RNA sequence: UAUUAUAUUUAUUCAUAUAAUUAAUAGGAUAAUAUUUGUAGUUUUUGAUACCAUGAUAAGGAUUAUAAAUUGAAAGUGUUAAUAUCAUAAUCAAAAUUUAUUAUUUAUAUUAAAUAUGUAUGUGUAGAUAAAAUAAGAAAUUA
């Protein structure tokens, strides 16, 4: 029924006793519990599928809030929300790069340590071997695309390239 | 003959060096010896390579906001840039300024090590945003144009090696390298005591001297640079009456070996010894006499030794505690050093 | 090394009678990891005034 | 760039680093954004220390700050790209083409099981599986059991 | 512009082309240091005598 | 609790087998002191901490 | 299709639609997985899988 | 897909009439925006709690040189009618300027105002096949 | 110059693109991680002095 | 960890992720072992307490 | 011939992609000392691209069976390992239906959380079409 939440002091009764809302206040003080005051009394729903063992999925803990007006938009949600700092999103981030060796070290450093030189990719050395051979049997199909052209359009003081045949 | 994207570049070392350097060759990369990276770009071309290379928060994009071009052709339809002055009539400008991207140093751990909020991640180590000069993270002019090219760009030339370095970054990366890239002992042999920490250090020493321990500790929670030794003197001094051996030992250890051994001073050790007395701790008296004895590393390398008169005062306090506490064996040990 | 002194360590080898007797003097001179901003004249003037009465070479 | 000296076969495989640094910026702005949303939205008085007029001016200032937080990552985590590291295939999370635990798509992951690149155990195609949870209550049940252990079991202090 | 000393070449003039990176054993790519200042018998050309050195 | 045995236990973290790892759960008895000055068991105050002192961000 | 022998001796192979034994073909018969003369190779010849647990609950 | 409307049609398959999880879509094709929902006007395709702060195509967060067009995510307000300025939405094909301002627009986003799927279709983009197809479904006569 | 710096990579070939062989050594499991505990010649001379 | 995240660039931050995931510290106490006497001579916690 | 049954049931209104620069290593406290605090030689090449650029794993029932047994196959369906020589097209929110290869909620109560489909009342209603003998319950015309 529409009942006014009343709470009489431990002084009015002709026997004092610690009253339960004051105990609620002491507990929301000790463990920093937000007391949501718009909490209506008619909505003490429990998740039967999770709280009631007459379903295949009895969990015992209310695995969710039976509350349709829910979303991350709410501050009461944002309060009790685990943040993605140090979560699987980070682990995936810091180990899921297309090449895995580039997550254990730097490729040039590993190369200059175990070999001497810093080696290309398998794909690059494919391109370079094909260059080595398709410019062995034939020529005049290439192009000259560079990052910087100033040194090609402008060779050094010497370096007069050879005309082939 | 050649279709090339970059016309011209720039040398990293200058001719007061190169003209003597060139006479030995460089053992270059076998498969592509000439390496026209990002450092060699011009200023303007690299401003292009820095403007672009982000999704909507690199100004290279026509509708990114900090974009330079006024015209953009959308499939043979021209759109022109509505400037800020036309725009503010319906998008009222709120621009706090360059201080609104730099979080306080007390929110680094909450923001996962960072202080900036830029699109471009700001590593605090040198070797990551290093363009030609090592990238210094100046938190006072962090723009969206980003002139200093210190940002950990997303889609720039030579970005892959640095993105890999960023993902292989350490556990404590921003904090450790940000600490050490600043705040180092000056060749005068002195500890880095600064200007902006002096008033906060006054707050701490006054509160702790008054005995407001947790108040001084909440303020110490704001010690960004190093405190002078007296701040630890007071923050340990406050503990004496209540016998807070635990809080006191932790106040000692925070400068001891963590902050260039500021806390290794005879009077701070004396305060912490007093706390060991009032907490009745035979093992903490000996721990404090142990830090007093020191070892070679502190006593010589970091040169945080204690004046012999203070050594003696602390030793007499140890003996006065112990032979008053009947701890004959350990008192005899300290007198052995005497 | 992060914490090395980065400078020549002028060891103060005074006796525990004079390190107390000359205290206001050396309090304005460079002690361990401490260099007060005092003036070289002040320190040299004290050294010329006082040090004669000091009976220890 | 401009296809000169490409070291990888998939030019789109730069998007995986792009995404992982998207994730980094999300972790970096996450706490700030969540506290900003909380304080800007809070209607019932914050505390006995900040209330009312101060609440309105403070709320609006922190909203101004959440707006001035340039570089902020407020795109929801279900809305970021989700691509396979290996062959740059994208997979829509929530549907069969997304292996969750290996962060791969139906395609590359199918390749990696029909060749020996992952260690999985083939189980029957029509049934439910070996996990008694996944047999018991479908998929929301294993969701419940996972959250129950990662969060709900701690009697949080 | 481009020449038989720039273009990628497996074979150059009847024998192998040394200039192209891709015609070499990787053991030549290893890091090594100069010997010519050491004693003549301690150099890389007297490799088979390094075990006998006094 | 024998820290020496625990030392002998921790370095199974290395001689463990192939593709096999170890999480160590330790549940060890401790002593936490309750103490008078600092954590007082005093009476309730005069002014009562109502629900306002525990609202959102009041924590 | 594989020896009649306590199934915990087999392991389901990976990648191979077969089943191999963790000890490489070395076998121990059903009667090694039971007490001596165990009735139906029961753990204790008293009751079956649900008889044991419930005698125990009572 | 089949006819690459974008460069991502070059990159993404179709998967037939693939059934999707409720509200999980890699392409947010808000094909329902201009939906008059009479008693639900400040609710349908709008922000949820009436007392919300504005979205963020509504404040110049930094020192911009300017922009070419606003999003539909910036609400329509008094400054969008009275200031009579240029507010552009990237709609098909290039942009759509809200140059005939009115007051009923005030309060909502411009999504309820920028038509996503047009009733007029240009056969100038359709194929020799798509045109017969739109005749088939009843869009263009023939 | 040094002997043990022998080729651990092969002649850059097509057996990299055509075969499943591993272009990098498989990580060991019973190997520690390489740390530095060690005093130099000068450093030992210092302690002995 | 001792398989793969034992040793390289990722060893550090994986050790971080691990020990943070495990950072929980459960404290169990026996209320019967709160049923003791305060050295004041008062039982530390009685039935009402 | 025997070692053994389909003529029944439930079905059909079907749609979603976007705003160019992928070329490298660089260790920081409780460690007996590197400012290496802040490690500066530009510009000789070109394929996985908007473009030819080999390979390699699906969907599809019609006669190896009854007991301690499963009613899902190799013929390869977009992304993958050697052919080069037109052009940067790649998700960080808000998005443009022509795409055969799709099971929609049906008249007591109808918009509260990242926003979430305003159209098609009509005799269950042309033509041709879908599925299934498996915890449901089916029974008789072999090549």
């Amino acid at each position: 029924g529409v009942h006014r939440v009343g709470y009489t002091h431990p002084s009015t009764l002709p026997v004092p006793c610690a009253q339960r809302w004051d105990l609620r206040l002491a507990r929301a003080r000790i463990f920093q519990e937000y007391i949501e005051e718009k909490a209506p009394g008619a909505w003490q729903l429990e998740d039967e599928r999770s709280m009631s063992p007459e379903f295949k999925t009895f969990t015992g803990y209310p695995m969710r809030e039976m509350r349709p007006g829910y979303g991350q938009n709410l501050p009461d949600f944002i309060m009790k929300k685990r943040l993605p700092n140090n979560t699987h999103y980070e682990l995936f981030a810091r180990r899921d790069i297309p090449n895995e060796d580039n997550a254990m070290y730097g490729k040039y450093l590993y190369d200059m340590t175990v070999h001497g030189t810093s080696l290309p990719s398998t794909y690059r050395m494919h391109k370079d071997i094909n260059k080595a051979q398709r410019n062995d049997r034939k020529l005049s199909g290439n192009r000259f695309r560079v990052l910087c052209s100033s040194g090609a359009k402008k060779p050094p003081s010497g370096w007069e390239p050879i005309p082939d045949a | 003959s050649v279709t090339g994207v970059f016309s011209k570049g720039r040398g990293i070392g200058h001719a007061a060096v190169t003209s003597i350097l060139r006479y030995i060759p460089r053992a270059r990369v076998p498969w592509q010896p000439s390496r026209f990276g990002r450092e060699n770009l011009s200023a303007s071309d690299l401003a292009v390579l820095w403007s672009r290379g982000r999704y909507r928060d690199g100004p290279g994009n026509y509708n990114s906001g900090y974009h330079t071009e006024k015209t953009h052709v959308l499939e043979d339809n021209t759109v022109t840039m509505i400037p800020k002055h036309e725009l503010e009539k319906y998008m009222p400008d709120i621009s706090i300024g360059p201080k609104a991207l730099v979080t306080p140093v007390s929110l680094m751990s909450a923001r996962n090590g960072h202080r900036v909020t830029h699109d471009l991640l700001h590593s605090y180590d040198p070797h990551i945003g290093r363009l030609d000069k090592p990238a210094v993270v100046d938190h006072d002019n962090i723009t969206v144009e980003d002139p200093n090219r210190v940002g950990l760009n997303a889609a720039t030339l030579d970005c892959r090696g640095r993105i890999y370095r960023w993902l292989r970054r350490g556990p404590f990366f921003q904090e450790d390298h940000y600490f050490r890239r600043s705040l180092r002992l000056n060749r005068d042999g002195t500890v880095p005591t600064a200007a902006h920490e002096a008033p906060l250090m006054r707050k701490i020493v006054r509160l702790a001297q008054r005995g407001h321990l947790k108040a001084a500790c909440e303020e110490y929670r704001r010690v960004t640079t190093v405190p002078p030794v007296e701040v630890y003197r007071a923050l340990t001094a406050c503990c004496i009456p209540g016998g807070l051996i635990a809080d006191a030992v932790a106040i000692f250890e925070d400068g001891n070996s963590k902050l260039f051994y500021v806390a290794r001073d005879g009077e701070v050790l004396h305060n912490v010894m007093r706390c060991a007395i009032k907490a009745k701790n035979r093992v903490r008296v000996m721990w404090v006499y142990n830090v007093m004895r020191g070892r070679y590393y502190e006593n010589v390398i970091v040169r945080a030794e204690i004046d012999p008169i203070w050594r003696y005062r602390i030793a007499l306090l140890a003996l006065e505690y112990f032979l008053d506490h009947n701890c004959a064996e350990e008192a005899g040990t300290v007198y052995s050093y005497l | 090394l992060v914490n090395k002194y980065r400078g020549v360590w002028i060891e103060l080898d005074m006796h525990p009678a004079f390190r107390v007797a000359l205290e206001p003097q050396l309090r304005k001179l460079p002690q361990g990891r401490t260099i007060p901003k005092t003036s070289v004249d002040e320190v040299i003037s004290d050294y010329i005034n006082t040090a004669h009465l000091i009976q220890d070479e | 760039m401009r296809h000169i000296g490409q070291d990888v076969p998939k030019r789109h495989t730069h998007f995986v680093l792009e995404s992982r640094l998207m994730y980094e910026k999300s972790f970096r702005d996450s706490w700030l954004h969540s506290v900003c949303r909380a304080v800007s939205q809070i209607d019932e008085p914050l505390s006995k220390t900040i209330s009312g007029t101060r609440q309105k001016m403070l709320q609006r200032k922190v909203t101004c700050f959440q707006y001035n937080q340039y570089g902020l990552f407020k795109v929801p985590y279900y809305r970021l790209a989700n691509v396979d590291r290996y062959h740059a295939v994208q997979g829509v999370p929530g549907t069969r083409e997304w292996v969750p635990y290996a962060n791969v798509s139906y395609w590359t992951m199918n390749k990696m099981v029909r060749s020996g690149n992952l260690l999985v155990h083939r189980v029957h195609y029509t049934g439910w599986g070996t996990d008694p949870h996944l047999k018991k209550g479908g998929w929301e049940h294993r969701w419940n059991k996972v959250m129950q252990r990662n969060a709900l079991q701690y009697s949080r202090i | 512009q481009a020449d038989r000393r720039t273009r990628h070449h497996m074979m150059l003039d009847g024998q192998i082309n040394p200039r192209e990176w891709m015609n070499w054993h990787p053991k030549e790519y290893q890091p090594w240091y100069f010997d010519r200042h050491k004693f003549l018998y301690e150099r890389q050309q007297y490799a088979h005598f390094h075990h006998l050195l006094c | 609790q024998s820290t020496e045995f625990e030392k002998r236990m921790y370095d199974i973290r290395h001689w463990l087998h192939r593709q096999t790892t170890c999480e160590f759960h330790t549940i060890y008895r401790k002593n936490v002191i309750h103490d008078g000055s600092v954590f007082p068991t005093e009476h309730d105050p005069a002014t009562p901490t109502t629900h306002d002192h525990h609202r959102m961000f009041s924590f | 299709v594989r020896p009649d022998v306590p199934e915990d001796q087999y392991v389901d192979s990976w990648y191979v639609c077969t089943s191999m034994t963790h000890h490489l073909g070395d076998y121990r018969p059903w009667s090694a997985s039971a007490p001596p003369n165990a009735y139906r190779f029961r753990p204790y010849n008293e009751f079956d899988a649900k008889g044991r647990e419930y005698v125990e609950y009572m | 897909l089949k006819m690459a409307k974008s460069a991502f049609g070059f990159y993404l398959a179709r998967r037939g009439q693939r059934k999707f999880p409720f509200l999980r879509r890699p392409h947010i094709k808000n094909t329902h925006a201009m939906n008059l929902s009479a008693p639900y006007f400040w609710s349908f395709m709008t922000a949820k709690s009436q007392t919300y702060f504005l979205p963020e195509e509504n404040y110049i967060t930094g020192d911009w040189t300017g922009k070419f067009f606003v999003s539909k995510l910036q609400v329509y307000t008094l400054q969008h009618a009275t200031s009579g300025s240029t507010v552009r939405v990237k709609s098909f094909p290039s942009v759509f300027e809200l140059s005939s301002p009115s007051r009923w627009n005030i309060g909502k986003e411009l999504n309820t105002l920028t038509k996503p799927r047009m009733d007029l279709i240009d056969e100038q983009m359709l194929t020799k096949k798509q045109r017969l197809d739109y005749v088939k479904a009843g869009l263009l006569p023939k | 110059m040094l002997s043990q710096n022998v080729a651990k990579t092969t002649v850059p070939s097509y057996y990299m693109i055509r075969t499943n062989l591993p272009q990098r050594k498989p990580q060991n499991q019973w190997e520690g991680v390489y740390y530095f505990g060690g005093i130099t010649k000068r450093q030992r001379h210092l302690i002995l002095l | 960890n001792n398989l793969e995240y034992k040793r390289y660039d990722w060893q550090g931050w994986y050790q971080r992720m691990v020990d943070v995931h495990n950072r929980n510290i459960s404290l169990r106490c026996r209320v019967s072992d709160l049923k003791r006497l305060d050295p004041n001579g008062v039982p530390f916690v009685d039935m009402q307490t």
